[PDB]
């Protein structure tokens, strides 16, 4: 796992910044409507 | 001066194409060059670089011809070619040149010579290509109607093929003769890629190192190119100077009592020279004056005089013409074996020289002395010097010779009147940093890029200064997996780094063909400080590299085309970057004593498709690999069994490719059937049931996804089911369901009237029966809605089967690398096999088809080992489509979000050409209102609990509803349960109970 000899590494496309934002958002919709927001308003 | 616009095509070979894009790899006129507009109204002499392209222009025969050459004078062999007449002329003898051939005068050819070929026999552009290659000469030419006035129109026609020259005559120069327009290019080895049409006319063309959109077509084989990212290409720096550091020193090696000695020694006592601390001439020796042979085992004599070597050592001994031959590594003989013996590694070089004018006297010289017996054979670089009797029999001696004892060494007969083969021979051999060559120095740099030359080592980096402690006895420093990073310099001591060049991908984003024609690059991973020529005025770093061509914009969107590190990019209508937006931003009004409640609904429709299965192959080897020939077949027998095992994993394959469809559709043990008369109450099933009215006996949304989507020992096996079977299979199963519920999948089927079982499967997500039947019109025209907006949206954008057809093209693609691998030689002479046997004789001709063989085969385990993984892919989409049949069709499936994105209802399925479509009812929620909201009531010192709801108030009543529509009821003791007193409960009211 090093660099030299054409060995590289892509960065993902989505960073742990973005991934806390969509469970934190999964969290806050469970605790204030239930189960309602998965199929509907 | 002008350039060229698409100007200057001609065909390559001789072969029919049609509607094929193809690829060559040869010379050309790059596009858009500048050419020179030579005016005559002159004939200068200009060279001629690998082809040249010619024009001319005028409505009056102007031009005449040309003269070709060389060295052009009447001294060396011509070409010439002119039309004074109806005929043309071609010679090869010439040689009559003059400095001023304007020629019904005819000054050009003052004198002759040995001729040959004697070819005499039979405004607008006529342009021509001229090329010399492989001893032939080539020409090419066309000639269309034109009007312009200055330089060249627009469009372009390929050239045709003329003549051909067999003359083999060095061609170095080029002149013209006249009697208006006449322009010159050259040619250049590039890469194009080429359009045929029906007829077989070249009428397009693009090229490859142009601009990056040619890139991105030649490398994806197309002329348009959809939205997204690509790979063309890598980067890489060049080095710049160059550094050739060596040691100090400097003393000419001796050499003149090894090579030129005065007297020798014997071979059985051959002596050993030590040469160091010297700068040697090599190459002098090799020159010198050639004494026998300059056989060379390791090293390469022409390439010798730019190494160092450690330790020269040298040895000297005398033999004879015969025994010459022993002197090398794995060789047999008295000399061989109890005088010198070589390693098998030997490293080195061997002279000898035939010596009868030094080493031979007349009678007979006895002084050199030869063993020719011993115990033991002797090691490499080992000599014997004892002189005991040796004992050959039973007999023992005690240092006397006689009989079964004789001594080890006997002496030659160096006569001067024996033959070459007996006379005397002289042989040094050389055993090969202090021995160093002829070389010079050069300035040490820093922090640039350069490729340096040290003692035996070479390679390109960045030479830095670099805090490496060593201990004060080593040189070459190393990192983990070994690689060298430090370098002790021969002149100085001093201890460097070395650190690589910047390398990295380049990848260009597009926004489509027939949107615009602007693209932009980037440089993964590299800086944008060491990237020059590309350039202008929007440079932008991110974390996956520079990116040149787009500019930062600080609002975010809904991001389509993906770089990395959360970046986007996309096109305005002007290439924009940006930032993506996960979604909008909503809140929800929480509180202790608020609720919300929909008071209406809607009814949704949403297709699945899954893939079921694939394409079933099988493929021969003794055809595929040697192919119609005897003599190849015997090879192959002697590497085993390695083709009764690919067969088995094909065919393994082809088997389980049809238990998926068994599996998936064949569910029902009887055939159902619809009833004649359709009125099922108010609800419409037309574009779901099969028609009478075409032949196929398929339903309309079944005919627009069948009609959306679609040698060498290859064959291809038929399915088991066909699509008729799959078709009736489907039509049971939706009138089962129609007509009878979910019963039939669990025993005999019985009936029931649909708003019935429409209701029943009400009162599995909450809602009792009575909204349905009071709300019939509005659900049956909202149902009948959904159906007919599907076929819209399946005609609307084709990316909507895109599943299925991924898998044909993946097995299409495959299937043509491995017929393409037919034509490469793995290291042979040629790629057919008729032309090995025909062109060489058995013992050799069979090491040459080994090496097809191996490359043969290897080609067909990459293609058995992809299918087997692509197998086991397939395998886990139909066990998926056959879990959600039985869940989701035979049945109400209570799993959140298996079938639908809501509340589940039921489902259709239909058939694809080789997957499945599932149609998904569901219930949706709509149009909410607000509430206050109350856990019990105390009446009469008694808490009041809902069996089946939620107390609810407008503002100064209170009710009691269901959770999932609003329909309000009084509070009474039959909806009411009765536990304990008022004093424990948190947020207890104050009401009445009837
Ligand atoms: C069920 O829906 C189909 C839609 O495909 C109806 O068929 C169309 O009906 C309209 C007017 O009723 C005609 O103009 C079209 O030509 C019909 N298309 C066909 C026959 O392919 C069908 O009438 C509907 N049936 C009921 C009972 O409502
Ligand atoms: C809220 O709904 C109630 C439901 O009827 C209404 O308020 C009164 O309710 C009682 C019995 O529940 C009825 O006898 C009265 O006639 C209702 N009042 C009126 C003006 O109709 C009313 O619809 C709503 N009340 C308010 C204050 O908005
Ligand atoms: C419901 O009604 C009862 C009366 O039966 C209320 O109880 C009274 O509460 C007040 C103070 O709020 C006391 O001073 C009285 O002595 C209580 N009377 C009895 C008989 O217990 C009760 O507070 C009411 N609750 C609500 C939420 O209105
Ligand atoms: C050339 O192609 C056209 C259609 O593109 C066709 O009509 C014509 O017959 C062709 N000429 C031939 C086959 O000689
Ligand atoms: C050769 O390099 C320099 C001359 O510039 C000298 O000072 C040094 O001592 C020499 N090195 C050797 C190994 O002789
Ligand atoms: C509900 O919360 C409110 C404030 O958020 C507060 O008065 C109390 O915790 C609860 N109210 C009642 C009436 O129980
Ligand atoms: C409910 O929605 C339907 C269409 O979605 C509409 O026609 C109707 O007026 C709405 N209200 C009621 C009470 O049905
Ligand atoms: C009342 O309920 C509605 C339902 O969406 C909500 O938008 C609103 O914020 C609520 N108001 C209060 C005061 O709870």
């Amino acid at each position: 796992a090093q660099k030299f000899n054409g060995l590289t590494v892509l960065p993902p496309l989505l960073t742990d910044e973005m991934i806390a934002q969509y469970t934190s958002a999964l969290l806050a919709g469970t605790i204030t409507s239930g189960w309602t927001f998965g199929a509907g308003p | 001066y002008t350039n060229s616009f698409t100007r200057g095509v001609y065909y390559p070979d001789k072969v029919f194409r049609s509607s094929v894009l193809h690829s060559t790899q040869d010379l050309f006129l790059p596009f858009f060059s500048n050419v020179t507009w030579f005016h005559a109204i002159d004939n200068p002499v200009l060279p001629f670089n690998d082809g040249v392209y010619f024009a001319s222009t005028e409505k009056s025969n102007i031009i005449r011809g040309w003269i070709f050459g060389t060295t052009l004078d009447s001294k060396t062999q011509s070409l010439l070619i002119v039309n004074n007449a109806t005929n043309v002329v071609i010679k090869v003898c010439e040689f009559q040149f003059c400095n001023d051939p304007f020629l019904s005068e005819f000054r050009v050819y003052s004198s002759a010579n040995n001729c040959t070929f004697e070819y005499v026999s039979q405004k607008n552009l006529r342009e021509f290509v001229f090329k010399n290659i492989d001893g032939y000469f080539k020409i090419y030419s066309k000639h269309t109607p034109i009007n312009l006035v200055r330089d060249l129109p627009q469009g372009f026609s390929a050239l045709e093929p003329l003549v051909d020259l067999p003359i083999g005559i060095n061609i170095t120069r080029f002149q013209t003769l006249l009697a208006a327009a006449y322009y010159v290019g050259y040619l250049q080895p590039r890469t194009f890629l080429l359009k045929y049409n029906e007829n077989g006319t070249i009428t397009d063309a693009v090229d490859c190192a142009l601009d990056p959109l040619s890139e991105t077509k030649c490398t994806l084989k197309s002329f348009t190119v959809e939205k997204g990212i690509y790979q063309t290409s890598n980067f890489r720096v060049q080095p710049t100077e160059s550094i050739v550091r060596f040691p100090n020193i400097t003393n000419l090696c001796p050499f003149g009592e090894v090579f030129n000695a005065t007297r020798f020694a014997s071979v059985y006592a051959w002596n050993r020279k030590r040469i160091s601390n010297c700068v040697a001439d090599y190459s002098v020796l090799y020159n010198s004056a050639s004494f026998s042979t300059f056989k060379c085992y390791g090293v390469s004599p022409t390439k010798l005089n730019d190494l160092c070597f450690t330790n020269v050592y040298a040895d000297s001994f005398v033999i004879r013409g015969d025994e010459v031959r022993q002197i090398a590594p794995g060789q047999t003989g008295k000399i061989a074996d109890y005088n010198y013996k070589l390693p098998d590694d030997f490293t080195g070089c061997v002279i000898a020289w035939n010596s009868n004018n030094l080493d031979s006297k007349v009678g007979g010289n006895y002084n050199y002395l030869y063993r020719l017996f011993r115990k033991s054979n002797l090691k490499p670089f080992e000599r014997d010097i004892s002189t005991e009797i040796y004992q050959a029999g039973s007999t023992p001696c005690n240092g006397v010779e006689g009989f079964n004892c004789y001594f080890p060494l006997q002496s030659y007969g160096f006569q001067p009147t024996n033959g070459v083969g007996y006379q005397p021979y002289r042989v040094v051999v050389l055993s090969f940093a202090t021995v160093c060559g002829p070389k010079k120095s050069t300035n040490l740099v820093k922090n640039k890029c350069v490729n340096f030359n040290f003692n035996g080592l070479t390679g390109t980096g960045v030479l830095t200064e670099s805090n490496k402690k060593f201990l004060p006895f080593q040189q070459f420093g190393r990192d983990i997996a070994d690689t060298t990073d430090a370098v002790r310099d021969p002149q100085t001591l001093e201890i460097l780094d070395i650190t690589p060049c910047s390398f990295g991908g380049v990848s260009v984003i597009t926004p489509g063909t027939n949107t615009s024609n602007q693209v932009a690059v980037l440089y993964q991973d590299v800086n944008c400080t060491e990237v020059p020529v590309s350039t202008g005025s929007n440079v932008f770093q991110t974390r996956a590299g520079c990116l040149i061509g787009a500019e930062h914009v600080n609002n975010s969107y809904e991001c389509d085309i993906p770089i990395g590190a959360g970046i986007c990019a996309s096109y305005q209508t002007s290439i924009i970057a940006y930032t993506m937006s996960l979604g909008a931003e909503n809140s929800v009004a929480y509180s202790n004593n608020s609720i919300a409640i929909p008071t209406n609904f809607t009814i949704s429709v949403t297709t699945e498709i899954l893939p079921v299965s694939m394409t079933k192959t099988s493929v021969d080897c003794t055809m595929y690999i040697c192919g119609d020939s005897t003599e190849c077949s015997n090879l192959l027998l002697q590497y085993g069994s390695f083709c009764t095992q690919l067969n088995r994993a094909l065919t393994g394959i082809a088997v389980e490719q049809d238990k998926n469809t068994q599996e998936v559709f064949a569910q029902v043990k009887q055939i159902y059937k619809t009833p004649p008369i359709k009125d099922f109450g108010g609800f419409n099933f037309s574009q779901i049931l099969p028609d009478p009215s075409k032949p196929s006996k398929r339903s309309p949304i079944e005919d627009l996804l069948f009609n959306k989507v679609t040698f060498n020992g290859l064959t291809v096996l038929p399915p088991l089911l066909t699509d008729e079977m799959i078709a009736q299979y489907t039509s049971a199963l939706l009138a089962g369901t129609i007509t009878s519920g979910w019963t039939f999948g669990a025993g005999p089927a019985l009936q029931i009237p649909f708003p019935m079982q429409m209701a029943y499967r009400f009162n599995g997500i909450g809602v009792t029966q009575n909204v349905l039947y009071e709300n019939q019109k509005l659900i049956a025209n909202q149902f009948n809605s959904a159906i007919g907006k599907i076929q819209d949206s399946l005609s609307s954008t084709p990316s909507a089967l895109g599943k299925l057809q991924d898998v044909v093209n993946q097995n299409a693609q495959a299937l043509n690398t491995l017929v393409k691998q037919l034509s490469s030689n793995f290291g042979a002479i040629s790629s057919v096999l008729n032309d090995i046997l025909s062109r060489l004789d058995p013992p050799e001709a069979e090491v040459q088809i080994d090496r097809l063989i191996t490359g043969r085969l290897q080609s067909l385990q990459t293609y058995v080992t992809q299918q087997l993984i692509r197998a086991a892919e397939i395998r886990a989409s139909a066990n998926l489509a056959a879990t959600k049949m039985s869940e989701c069709v035979l049945g109400q499936s209570k799993r959140v979000d298996f079938c639908g994105k809501g509340y589940h209802l039921m489902s259709f399925p239909q058939s694809a050409p080789h997957g499945v479509v599932f149609l998904h009812v569901t219930y949706v929620p709509a149009q909410e209102k607000n509430f206050t909201t109350a856990p019990a009531i105390c009446h009469d010192g008694k808490a009041h609990f809902p069996r089946e709801g939620v107390f609810v108030s407008n503002g100064t009543h209170w009710f009691v509803t269901q959770r999932n529509f609003y329909e309000p009821q009084i509070i009474t003791t039959d909806n009411t349960f009765v536990s304990g007193n008022c004093d424990v409960v948190i947020g207890i009211v104050n009401n009445t109970v009837y």
